[PDB]
Order: C-alpha cells, then structure tokens, then sequence
C-alpha cells in the first residue's frame, strides 16, 4: 500500500486541518494518527473542507502541534484493540492501554464505526435474560439487546450493584461485561477501578470479567463522543466472537450526548436558543443501532444515569423512560430498611413484563408482587398513623405476604464478600419464580420474617428459618 | 508543584464564569465556530483540563492532594445555563 | 364576643394563607422573571453573533 | 374597483401577517441581515407602501378588512406592534378570552378605533 500521508494546516483548538494529496484524502470517520513526544495522537475526520484538506477533531490534547507536521492514515476508522486480553483493562479512546500494565496483545483490531446492522436483521423478538439477583430478574426484567438502565443517587450502591451484574453475568450467562466512562471524573473513576479491583472479579493474573474501557473528560469532546465507541467495539466484538449475552455499561447518555452536542459546535453546528438539544439524532441513533440482538450473541446496554437533583436538562437524559425497556432506580429509601439490593420494586418497571413475552406465570408474579407491595405501603400509612391495631385481617394477610416478599428482595452479592462479608449468591430465573410465588400463596407464612431477610432462594429461606429455630428459637 | 511534591495545596477558583465568558469572547474573537448561549463548545474541555489538575494522588507520589473550589457567579439563581 | 373572636382568627388564617400563596407565587415567578430576563440576554447574544 | 369604477370596495386581505412572514422568509436568502428576532430589515418600508396603498381616496373608497396572526400571542411582535400603528381599527382576539368561553375573544381593551368620539 502507498504511505499515505498528510501536513498540518491548521489547529483549531482541538480541531485539526491536515492537508494531503490527490487520492490520498481518507474519508470521515477515519483515524489519521500524529507521532508526538508525549505518546501517540490520533484525529478522526469529520468533515472535508475541500482542497485536499480534511477537518479532523483529536482524540488528545494538540499540545505542541505545528504546521507541516506529518499525519500518518490508519486506512479507517479508529482500531481498537480487541479480545479476552482487553477485560480488566483500562483502554482509553484511542485504544492504547492507560492501565499502566503494558501493551494489549490482542490479535485483532475491530475498527469502533462499524456498519450497523440492516432493519430486515433487527430481532423484535422480546425475551428475558436471567441476571443472578431476584427482584432485577422479576420485577423490571432486562430486555435482551434493548435499552436498560440504573438511576440511582449515591452511596445506595449502584456500583456495587455493577459488579454484581457483572459477575453474575459472568458466571451464570457464561458473558463478559464492558463498562465505559464517557464524561468520567477521574475521581470516581479511580475509586470505580480501585473498588473493581479489590472485589476479586478482575483477577489480574488470573481471569477478568469487564473490559473496562475508559475515556477521560479532560479530553477533547471527541474522545468522549468515540469513548461510548469503542466500548460499544468491544461489547460488538465480543458478542460475535463467543456466544454470550455481554451486558455493556454506559455510566451515562447525558454526559455522552452533551459531548456530541460540543462536538458539532466545534464542527460548525449550533442547538436552537434558550436551550434545546436536537443536534444529537445522528449519534445516538447510531449508538443505538450498535446495541441490537444478532443471531449468535446479543449486547444489553445498561444506562446508569445518574439522578441530576431531579431535574433532566437535556432532551435525551429527559423522560429516559421512552428509551428505557427495564428501569432500575436505586432509591436511598429502600437501602435505608437494610435491604441491600437498592432496587425500589414499586418504581422499577420493564416495558417487557408482559404475559406474550417474559411468561404467563412470571407475569402473574410480578403483577400480584406489585399489588402486594402496593397494599402494603398504603396500608403501612395508616399503620404508622392510626396503629397496626386499624386493620383487617385480610389486609393482615396482604400485608406480611408483601413485607415477606420485600424482605426476600434482600440477597447476597457475589462481589460484596470484602465489602461487607456475605456469601454471594446466583439465584436462577425459574428458582426465583418458584420462591416468589410461593411466598405470595401464603404457603411460607409460618416461616419466621428474620428468615426471609438475607437470602437468596426459597430453599435457604427454609435453611435460615431451621437455624433461627435450632439456634436462637 | 506542591501535588506532585508530596505536600497538600488547595485551589480555589474564584469566579470561573468570568473565565468562561473570556474564553468565548477569545473564541468569537478567533473566528470559533460559537455554541450553546454564544460560548464555544471547548469550553468544557477547558473546565474539565483545569478541574481535573486538582486531584488525590495515590502514595506512589508522596500522597500529595490538589483541592479544587471554584465558584460560579450565576445571575437569579437559574443554574440551568449551560456553563452552570 | 367568642365569635368575633373566632371570626378574627380565622381572618388571620386564612389572611395567613393567602400571604404563603402570595410567597410561593411570587417566588416561583421570580425564578421565572429571572429564566425571561436571561432569555432576553440569550437572544441579544444569538443576535449578535448572527448579525455581527 | 375604487378608482376606475367608483365603488365602495370591501377588501377583505386574510393573514396580512403572511406578507411580512413571506417578506422575513425571501429576506433570510437575499442576503439582508435579519432584523430584531429574525425579521426582514424592510418590513417596515414594505408594508408601509401595501398598506398606504390602502386609503380612502376622493375616487372612492377601500374598506380592507385585515386578519393579523399575532406569533406566540406576543402583541410585542414587530410585525402586529407596526400594524396596530398602520391601522385605524383594532380588534384583538385573545386566547385568554377565547378559552374563557367567549369564544368571540375580542379583549375588550387593546381593541381601539379611531371612532370612538362623542
């Protein structure tokens, strides 16, 4: 192939003007790598401004950059290195590893803008996976290939809540995980790191469960545009080389959107006055048409949003429910009672819990959970105002079959064993089914409520209830 | 130069907006391509490199630690404004 | 007597009331005269770097 | 119909407010520089002659009966503000009044004619 290369005309700001030859012009899209004392630089191009020049927008900072500086083409888009080598590493946009533990050995190098998939091959099919943790698995079951997400606040444990969807991922789909970090601070980002790291799932001499791509914000805003990318690469390239359902991780569309909002700023775009943002249609469409489900695995996006004071600005973190297939809020009200999965049952649903797609018993279940659970907090009402003493025997029974219910929420994580010191568990979608209705005939009630708190299962609700009857009782 | 040297320094970022407005007016003044409420998209990255200065550094590093506090001079309380 | 009484409380009351309507509503349209008036200040800086 | 035939002619022009909207919109790819809030520079010069070219002569005499669409119901607008000043009769149609009920909705405040004598 003839070396393609190109001299650097102008550096605005973080956007680049390299000029080439005739033939050699590389089209949009497409990384065009600067060698610079202080590592390596890259610039994707994103418009073509005519006379043999290309307008590009860095990846990194442009410190030092001059004029007729030689611009080197890849060929196409921005390669990513790719493969099992990439779990438990921090990659940044570009691609090269920031993790400070060498260089990737991957074999191969999926380049991030990929054709996305034809509307004939878009599966409308609807069904559910099996996550590892009872009520994310039954109340707001997760769509597989569409548009999940958490909102949760802080120190609920949404990261925690992470690792253990990773994990049980991991080890009951047999799929890795890929978590980006499109507008990170670099602050959470390093505790996010430090806390995978010392949960034991990324072992690193050993196996690693999540790619950990990362892009920081300190970054010209293309590299957060293409940091949701190459993560969406890596999540791509797994689901088509091994049969798993990877589950991928954005830890925000808002901060994503705001960057491609910048982004066409730069480029010579505008949003419309005192505050609209429709500009993003092209992107987020297109990251939206990477997270499909394909023949041989499936990619299950997960939009852990965080709660902006309770007011979503833009038009994309706004009324996220349009987009969003399950809800996973993490409310600090249910973390308050001790239940350790922060999922609010009541405020966590799934566009996919229907009787036609996740099952006719599974829809039964969940619809008489959450009218339990409902009763139960109306009734609750008038418990703490006017006494347990006004009420029903009926309500009675409505009531401790949805406090038995919400106190079975509470089960182990498998990542929490150094957090906290539990032993893990991974429940099975069936077994969930079972225990829960089980629980909700009544058929349980003799069983003691300490019994239900902290477990997983309704054969160790059994187990607890013998040693509560064997030890203290 | 005190983070990095194993001391503790704090930053204080006394009224960035007025920083924000004279990056726009340097942009709009530069031929910049102008963006949300007439500031360039940039600014941003210029907030998030500034910000991003003041950190914890591990132990390795003589567990210096930078702390930022900027200030934000918002006009009616309304935060809402892009560079708020 | 006790119903003059009773009648002027309830003025204050409700006298009260309508002064806590008056306090909410002239806040939330404070925050609103505010939104306007920096709108005013958006639309004079699109203007400029339009025109100019 | 007012000169050569000497009839009492009732113009009856329906959204006036068009020909401003039309004057704005071959005005943004003329090359002028728009106006305040987007209109054309010339509005005023342009509707001054259409509507002067209505008047009530020796000849005869012009009855235009005119339609203005207010945008956003904001009598600030330059193009209704500008024909509540090139007009002698003003009825304004509120939507504060044409959701009360009364659908009929002429705000029986801003609509003022210069009629209104002893």
């Amino acid at each position: 192939s003839t070396p393609i290369t190109g001299k650097v005309t102008a550096v605005i700001g973080a956007i680049v003007d390299v000029h080439f030859e005739q033939s050699e012009l590389p089209a949009i899209l497409n990384a065009l790598e600067i060698k610079t004392p202080q590592g390596k630089l890259v610039l994707e191009v994103a418009q073509h401004l005519g006379e043999n020049t290309v307008r590009t927008i860095a990846m990194d900072g442009t410190e030092g950059l001059v004029r007729g500086e030689k611009v080197l083409d890849t060929g196409g888009p921005i390669s990513v290195p790719v493969g099992r080598e990439t779990l438990g590493r921090i990659i940044n946009v570009i691609g090269e590893p920031i993790d400070e533990r060498g260089p990737i050995k991957s074999k191969l190098r999926k380049p991030i803008h990929a054709d996305p998939p034809s509307f004939a091959e878009q599966s409308t099919s609807a069904e559910i996976l099996e996550t590892g943790i009872k009520v994310v698995d039954l109340l707001a079951p997760y769509a597989r290939g569409g548009k999940i997400g958490l909102f949760g606040g802080a120190g609920v444990g949404k990261t925690v809540f992470i690792q253990e969807l990773i994990n049980n991922i991991a080890k009951a789909h047999g799929g890795f995980s890929v978590f980006t970090g499109v507008g990170e601070r670099t602050r959470e980002g390093n505790d996010l790191y430090r806390e995978m790291k010392e949960t034991g799932v990324i072992n690193l001499e050993g196996e690693s469960k999540v790619a950990l791509v990362f892009g920081q914000m300190n970054e010209p805003p293309g590299a957060r545009a293409r940091v949701a990318l190459t993560g969406l690469t890596i999540a791509e390239y797994f689901r088509d080389e091994e049969g798993q359902d990877v589950l991928l991780f954005i830890d925000n569309i808002f901060r994503f959107t705001q960057a491609g909002s910048e982004v066409s700023a730069l480029l010579g775009r505008i949003p419309s006055a005192v505050g609209y943002q429709p500009t993003l249609a092209t992107d987020m469409g297109l990251l939206q048409e990477r997270i499909t489900t394909t023949k041989k695995g499936s990619v299950t996006s997960v939009q852990a949003v965080y709660v902006p004071a309770d007011d979503l600005t833009d038009p994309a973190p706004a009324t996220t429910f349009a987009h969003l297939d399950a809800t996973t809020v993490l409310s600090r009200g249910i973390s308050e009672l001790g239940i350790y999965p922060a999922v609010d049952p009541l405020d966590s649903k799934s566009r996919l819990l229907d009787a036609a797609v996740v099952g006719q018993e599974h829809y039964d279940v969940a619809s008489k959970v959450q009218e339990t659970l409902q009763t139960y907090k109306s009734l609750q009402d008038i418990i703490a105002i006017l006494g347990m003493d006004e009420l029903s025997e009926q309500d009675k029974l409505t009531v401790e079959r949805a406090r038995k219910i919400q106190r079975f929420l509470s089960q182990p994580f498998a990542v929490a064993e150094v957090f906290t010191g539990i032993p893990g568990k991974l429940v099975r979608l069936k077994d969930t089914v079972a225990s829960f209705k089980a629980v909700l005939e009544g058929k349980y009630d003799n069983i003691p409520e300490h019994a239900f708190y902290m477990v997983g299962g309704i054969e160790d609700v059994v187990a607890k209830a013998e040693k509560l009857a064997a030890e203290a009782n | 130069w005190f983070r990095d040297n194993g001391k503790h320094a704090l930053i204080v970022y006394d009224d960035l907006s007025k920083q924000a407005v004279a990056y726009r007016q340097l942009s709009l003044l530069l031929r910049r391509p102008p963006g949300r409420e007439a500031y360039p998209g940039d600014v941003f990255y210029l907030h998030s490199r500034l910000l991003e200065r003041a950190a914890k550094l591990s132990e390795k590093e003589g567990s210096g630690s930078l702390t930022a506090l900027p200030v934000i001079e918002t006009q009616g309380g309304d935060v809402s404004a892009y560079i708020p | 007597a006790q119903g003059y009484a009773a009648e002027i409380s309830a003025r204050r009351n409700a006298m009260d009331n309508a002064s806590k309507n008056a306090g909410d509503m002239i806040n939330r349209y404070s925050i609103l005269y505010n939104r306007t008036r920096q709108a005013v200040i958006t639309n004079e800086l699109v203007d400029i770097i339009t025109g100019a």
